């Protein structure tokens, strides 16, 4: 499951692009119905091995516990590096945008052939170079959890063999 | 010194002018940074070089 997983991840990040369709983010979520099928109930019966029967209340307690913790923290660290990353994107972006550019000259002068205004337009293009570094911060994201997942992979070998 | 010959004569002065200024002089000690401007190009007073 943890391989299936920095799989899934890795094909998201050198597969997305401006203009993906709908099926260019269903096949990975596709291959990630394996990693997610083969990593609840294995764990939880390993975590649950050899419990007697009475206190297996306490110890799904505590369990729920540190796995909402869990989620919490992990969306609390990622959102946050989503938009500090794009705001470092949109920084080493917006530096081309200037004049003594062809290319650039040239977008101003289609989009003054629209009825823009100039500011307008300027406006038009810092909000691409948004869009742009959005998608680049969160495939730099991806990219990151896959790889924190392949260190991880080897942790559940310390677990004794008493399952039952 | 006399008036029409004097009319023509600043018309001369600014032909000149506008000849002398075919050279495009640097204002300011400096580096060059960006480059812009290569043989050939057309150029208007409104062009960054």
């Amino acid at each position: 499951s943890f391989i299936m997983y920095a799989v899934c991840f890795y094909w998201r990040a050198y597969t997305f692009e401006p203009g993906m369709d709908f099926g260019a983010s269903a096949w990975p979520q596709f291959i990630q119905g394996f990693a997610v099928a083969c990593f609840f109930m294995p764990l939880t019966t390993i975590t649950l091995s050899g419990l007697p029967p009475e206190r297996l209340a306490a110890a799904s307690s505590l369990s729920n516990f540190t796995r909402t913790l869990a989620g919490s923290i992990g969306t609390s660290i990622t959102t946050t590096m989503w938009t500090n990353r794009e705001s470092m994107h949109h920084a080493q972006l917006t530096e081309s945008v200037n004049p003594f550019n062809p290319n650039a000259q040239a977008m101003y002068s289609q989009l003054e052939g629209l009825g823009m205004t100039q500011q307008q337009a300027s406006g038009w293009i810092a909000q691409q170079i948004t869009n742009q570094g959005l998608i680049i911060s969160a495939n730099e994201i991806f990219w990151m959890s896959a790889g924190i997942f392949l260190v991880l992979l080897g942790l559940v070998w310390f677990a004794k063999p008493p399952f039952g | 010194d006399q008036p029409a010959v004097q009319q023509a004569a600043t018309e001369v002065r600014n032909a000149w002018l506008a000849l002398e200024r075919t050279r495009i002089i640097s204002p300011m000690t400096g580096y060059v940074s960006r480059r812009a401007v290569q043989p050939g190009a057309q150029i208007s007073p409104t062009t960054p070089l």
